């Protein structure tokens, strides 16, 4: 009575930092 | 006379069961339930005393 | 003397927009209310599913 | 007072004019179906449990009502005497008629008492003879 | 503070782009737009029949007729700094139909 | 039922981008900690360090860093009890007045942008004389002067 | 009263839980209370005895065993005894009212010549104390200290009218605060700290109450006295000033709010700390000289507890308090 595939992950979401490419200046 | 003895005795341990639990648990929600057990014991004590009062001085003479 | 279904302030339909009070007409409210009170019981059978609105 | 289709006229005065008595088994069946549905209600996607308290209280009271309706217990009529009240075989005298006639409970009052109620005994001597 | 306590769905690990999440606006019960985002309780709400989806618990339903979580869209910034869809929905969005798996 | 011990109005935080650290029992609190990065490319760290140490052990912000990278800030006075060191980029700091009554002090900041992305979150590490405080903060643009900007198509 | 209670275990029983009190009129109120309780006990026992007599002496079974018959004497009226028993409570409440007037008038009289006057502000939900005037003996300057803040009180007087004009309440703005006194030496109570007002020993002291918000009340159980603090006390025709002849002994004493003000009515505690008269001069000179310093720092300057030892602040979290440790550790 709940969907088979609707499962919570084992991953604990340690932060994945993000960046963008900078101009050469 | 009559049931009043046993109805008191049954209460006297239940009251003892209550207050003991009250002095066991800390300040908590279960202390409320301990108070209820203690008060139930007191109620059965007075219930015994009241049936004793009725037996001592009946006022509904014919059963 | 009484306004009914003042469509001019509802705007035209587009599937991405909705209002808080969006019930059907009064004589249909019963069949809305049924959908509101059903406790979401849904069946899954392998490659198939019976939704909760059946 | 006749019985029509299972119900007595004394309980249902219009018993002969329509549909009056549902069988008690039907009431039980409807109640148990309702209890089953209301216990099913608590298997949805809700998170809180205040909902659970309301459902469980109402179903407990439903089951209590259905059990008493199933057995329909009874108590006896108590036969004690409390006070100057008297047992069932008593016959109550009409104290007002006695007062207004000087007969029965007001009969054979002495001269002093008859004077005490503003009634001269001279008008009453033959009545008490 | 609220992005700390997100629960990710199995297989939808990397769909977010930082603080940004992107769910489908179409309710999974009967398909009304959900559209009522409670900013503090973080519950996406559907006005048609009062379904509540936990935006932090991968859009899983928490109240109402809905039985299934909102599908999620992966997103990422492009070379120029706008936001783009980094993929397709992995799950059929909209109301369920008979042959929809789960 | 809504007025219980768990209540919706009680659990709320401010509608701001800045994260926050510290309970009512902690000595020094950081409120509204955010990494600002204006559209012109300049960047810095907005925050407010409030001292509430009941021991009256006045501190001095030794340093702040974003992902280990330095942020420039100078002229930070010690923060005695019930005082607030408000820090922000100079352009935004100029918009508000320093209060002559009250303990508040304004300080300017700036950091070289290593390539932080709008939307993402980065750690921020404060170190005062009495200890270090770590807190993740988001990256976003400063707020526009309200009412002046229109949606422009090109 | 001028006559002390019986004392001993009888006094403790007659007390019956009152604090001893730390002012002259507190002693007067306690003595009056003790003797009133004596008279009340006399009445209570001398009528419970008659009810017990009914329970045990006037029973029907006894009189029927004695052969009295089915009915008693059927007496209805005894007019002279009725008039005597009517006259008795008249005299009792009369002679009681005489001493009531005596003690009440020596309590409430506003002629005690204050050396210190403290303006007190009640607000939802904490206390703010401000030293209003101090006699030259205790003041820093030798001459009398006057604490009214010119700029901040000027703002209060300017709040009376014309916020571009609403002025509904008798020509003043509905948000008038000109009745509040703002002082430059102030102690401000918070949820993180219980406020503490510092007072000397053996000086006539004055309190000037007011309330920013709904009605509050100032209650010090060791004064055996409490007074309501109202918004716009002049408008209410309420007396906002009360004086104590002195405080007679040093120490820290809790004081509470005794008027239902709102949600956090129970959290609105304060402390009244009474200190040696020579130390009060040091306290006021310290607070005046370096105003940036907190109240706790001044209390450290005296050499006593920086925080209210009588009551600690309540925990402000609505879930942590379940296990009964609802007390915050000030230090
Ligand atoms: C008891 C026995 C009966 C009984 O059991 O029911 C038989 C039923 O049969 C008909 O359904 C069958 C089958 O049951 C369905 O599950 C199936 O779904 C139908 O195919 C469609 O889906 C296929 C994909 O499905 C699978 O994947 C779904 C997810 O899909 C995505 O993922 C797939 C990966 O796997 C991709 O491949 C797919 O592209 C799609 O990907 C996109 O989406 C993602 C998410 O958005 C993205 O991420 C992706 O990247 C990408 O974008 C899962 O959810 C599913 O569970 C499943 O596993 C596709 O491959 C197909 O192309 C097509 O779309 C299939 O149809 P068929 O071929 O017709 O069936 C064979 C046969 C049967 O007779 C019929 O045709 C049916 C009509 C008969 C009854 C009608 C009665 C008359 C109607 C009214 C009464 C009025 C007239 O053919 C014939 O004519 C036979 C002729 C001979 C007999 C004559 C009669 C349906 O019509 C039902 O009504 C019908 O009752
Ligand atoms: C074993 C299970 C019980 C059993 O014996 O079942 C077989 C048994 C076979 O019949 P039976 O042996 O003669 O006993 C019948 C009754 O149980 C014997 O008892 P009874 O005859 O007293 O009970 C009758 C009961 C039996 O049925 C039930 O109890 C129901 C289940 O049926 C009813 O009370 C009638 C229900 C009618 C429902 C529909 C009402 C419509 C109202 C419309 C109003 C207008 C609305 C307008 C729209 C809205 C706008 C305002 O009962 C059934 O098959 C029926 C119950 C299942
Ligand atoms: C008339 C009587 C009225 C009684 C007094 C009114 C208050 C009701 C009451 O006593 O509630 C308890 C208090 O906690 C409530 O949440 C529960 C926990 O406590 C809390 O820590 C958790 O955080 C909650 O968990 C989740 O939920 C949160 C949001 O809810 C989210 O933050 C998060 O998801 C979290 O993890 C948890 O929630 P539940 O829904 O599970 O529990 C409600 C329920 C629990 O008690 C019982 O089971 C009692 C069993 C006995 C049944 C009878 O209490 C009630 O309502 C029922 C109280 C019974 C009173 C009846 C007396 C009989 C009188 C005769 C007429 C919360 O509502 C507080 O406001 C409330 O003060
Ligand atoms: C609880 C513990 C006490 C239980 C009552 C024990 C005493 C008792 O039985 O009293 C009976 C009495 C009825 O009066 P009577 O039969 O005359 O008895 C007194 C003279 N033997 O009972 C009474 O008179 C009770 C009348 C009410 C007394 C209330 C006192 C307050
Ligand atoms: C008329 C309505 C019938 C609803 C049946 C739902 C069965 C289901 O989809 O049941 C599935 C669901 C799981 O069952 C449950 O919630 C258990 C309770 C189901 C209803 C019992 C009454
Ligand atoms: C408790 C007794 C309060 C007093 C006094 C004041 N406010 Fe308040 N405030 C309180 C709560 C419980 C909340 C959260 C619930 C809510 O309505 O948001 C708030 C919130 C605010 C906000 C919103 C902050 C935001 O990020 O949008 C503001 C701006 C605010 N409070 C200001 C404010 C001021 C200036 C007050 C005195 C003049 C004031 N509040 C009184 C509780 C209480
Ligand atoms: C469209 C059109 C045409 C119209 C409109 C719409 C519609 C269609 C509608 C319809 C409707 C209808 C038909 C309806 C119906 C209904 C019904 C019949 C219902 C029924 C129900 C029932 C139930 C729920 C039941 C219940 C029961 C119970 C609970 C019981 C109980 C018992 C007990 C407990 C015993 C004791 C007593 C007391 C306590 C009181
Ligand atoms: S359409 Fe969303 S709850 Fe039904
Ligand atoms: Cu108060
Ligand atoms: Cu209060």
């Amino acid at each position: 009575c709940s969907p088979p595939h609707q499962q919570d992950s084992p991953v604990q979401r340690t932060n994945e930092i993000l960046t963008t490419s900078q101009n050469p200046t | 006379m009559g049931k009043s003895f046993a109805l008191l005795v049954l209460g006297a341990i239940i009251l003892a069961g209550g207050v003991w639990y009250t002095i066991e648990v800390g300040y908590s929600v279960m202390a409320i339930v301990a108070a209820l057990i203690m008060a139930a014991g007191g109620g059965i004590i007075t219930w015994g005393l009241a049936v004793a009062a009725d037996v001592n001085s009946p006022t509904s003479h014919k059963i | 003397v009484t306004t009914i279904n003042a469509i001019w302030n509802l705007g035209p339909y587009n599937p991405s927009q909705v209002s808080a009070g969006s019930q059907p007409d009064v004589y249909m409210l019963w069949t809305d209310g049924a959908a509101r009170v059903m406790p979401a019981w849904e069946l899954y059978l392998g490659n198939y599913t019976i939704p909760a609105v059946f | 007072p006749e019985i029509y289709r299972g119900v007595s006229t004394l309980d249902e005065p219009s018993a002969a004019w329509g549909w009056h008595g549902l069988k008690r088994n039907t009431i039980q069946l409807a109640g148990w179906i309702s209890v089953l549905f209301m216990l099913g209600y608590n298997f949805g996607n809700h998170k809180g449990h205040v909902e659970t308290i309301w459902l469980l209280v109402i179903t407990a009271l439903l089951v209590i009502g259905l059990l008493i309706h199933l057995f329909e217990p009874k108590l006896s009529q108590v036969r004690t005497i409390t006070s100057r009240n008297k047992p069932v075989g008593h016959v109550e005298p009409d104290w007002t008629y006695d007062q207004a006639t000087l007969t029965g409970t007001w009969g054979n009052l002495t001269d002093s008492q008859l004077r005490s109620v503003n009634i001269e005994p001279s008008r009453v001597a033959h009545l008490r003879a | 503070a609220d992005a700390e306590k997100v629960i990710e769905r199995e297989g939808q690990e990397s769909f977010h782009y930082g603080d940004y999440y992107a769910y489908s606006k179409i309710c999974t019960h009967i398909g009304c737009p959900t559209s009522l985002y409670e900013a503090q309780t973080n519950r996406i709400l559907c006005p048609c029949h009062q379904s509540q989806f936990d935006a932090l618990h991968y859009g899983k339903p928490v109240f109402g007729p809905a039985a299934r979580a909102l599908p999620q869209l992966p997103i990422t910034v492009d070379e120029e700094g706008y936001l783009i869809a980094a993929g397709n929905f992995i799950e059929p969005l909209g109301p369920a139909f008979w042959e929809r798996k789960s | 039922c809504s007025a219980g011990q768990i209540t919706q109005t009680s659990s709320q935080v401010a509608a701001v981008d800045g994260n926050q650290a510290g309970s009512a029992n902690d000595p020094v609190l950081v409120r509204d900690v955010t990494v600002h990065l204006t559209t012109d490319g300049e960047a810095g760290v907005k925050f407010t360090a409030i001292n509430q140490d009941t021991s009256h052990t006045s501190h001095t912000l030794e340093s702040v860093t974003v992902d280990g990278e330095e942020v420039e800030l100078d002229d930070a006075e010690p923060i005695e009890r019930n005082c607030s060191l408000v820090a922000d980029i100079q352009s935004e700091l100029d918009l508000i007045e320093e209060p002559e009554v009250g303990c508040i002090q304004h300080v300017a900041t700036s950091l070289e942008n290593p390539g932080f992305a709008y939307g993402g979150v980065v750690p921020v590490e404060f170190v005062f004389d009495t200890g270090a405080i770590t807190i993740d903060a988001t990256v976003s643009a400063p707020v526009l002067e309200s009412g002046v900007e229109n949606r422009e198509v090109g | 009263c001028e006559v002390a209670p019986p004392g001993g275990v009888l006094g403790d029983f007659l007390r019956m839980g009152w604090p001893d009190g730390i002012t002259p009129e507190a002693v007067a109120m306690g003595n009056f209370w003790s003797w009133v309780w004596v008279a009340a006990w006399i009445i209570g026992i001398i009528m419970w005895g008659l009810f017990l007599t009914a329970i045990f002496a006037w029973g029907a079974k006894r009189a029927e065993k004695r052969g009295e018959g089915e009915f008693p004497k059927q007496l209805q009226y005894n007019v002279p005894l009725e008039l005597v028993l009517t006259i008795v409570p008249i005299i009792i409440v009369m002679v009681l009212f005489f001493f009531t007037v005596q003690t009440q008038d020596k309590v409430t009289a506003l002629d005690k010549n204050p050396e210190v006057t403290v303006d007190v502000t009640a607000y939802q939900w904490n206390w703010k104390f401000g030293y209003s005037e101090i006699d030259g003996s205790l003041a820093p300057g030798g001459q009398d200290y006057q604490g009214s803040d010119p700029e901040r009180q000027a703002a209060a007087e300017a709040s009376k009218k014309d916020p571009s004009g609403d002025n509904p309440i008798h020509g003043n703005s509905k948000s008038d605060v000109s009745y509040l006194e703002f002082n430059r030496i102030e102690t401000l109570g918070t949820t993180d700290e219980i406020p503490v007002m510092v007072l000397p020993v053996n000086t006539p002291i004055e309190f000037n109450l007011a309330s920013a918000d709904v009605a509050h009340s100032f209650w010090v159980p060791e004064f055996l006295f409490k007074r309501d603090a109202y918004a716009h006390p002049e408008a209410n025709k309420s007396q906002r000033v009360f004086q104590i002849e002195e405080i007679t002994e040093e120490g820290a004493f809790v004081g509470r709010c005794a008027e239902m003000c709102g949600t956090y009515h129970a959290m609105m505690n304060f402390e009244l700390r009474v200190v040696d008269r020579d130390s009060f001069a040091e306290y006021i000179s310290f607070r005046d000289s370096n105003p940036d310093a907190t109240n706790a720092q001044a209390l450290e300057h005296i050499g006593q507890a920086p925080y209210a030892t009588s009551t600690s602040p309540f925990v402000s979290d609505r879930t942590a308090t379940r296990d009964g440790e609802n007390t915050q550790s000030n230090a």
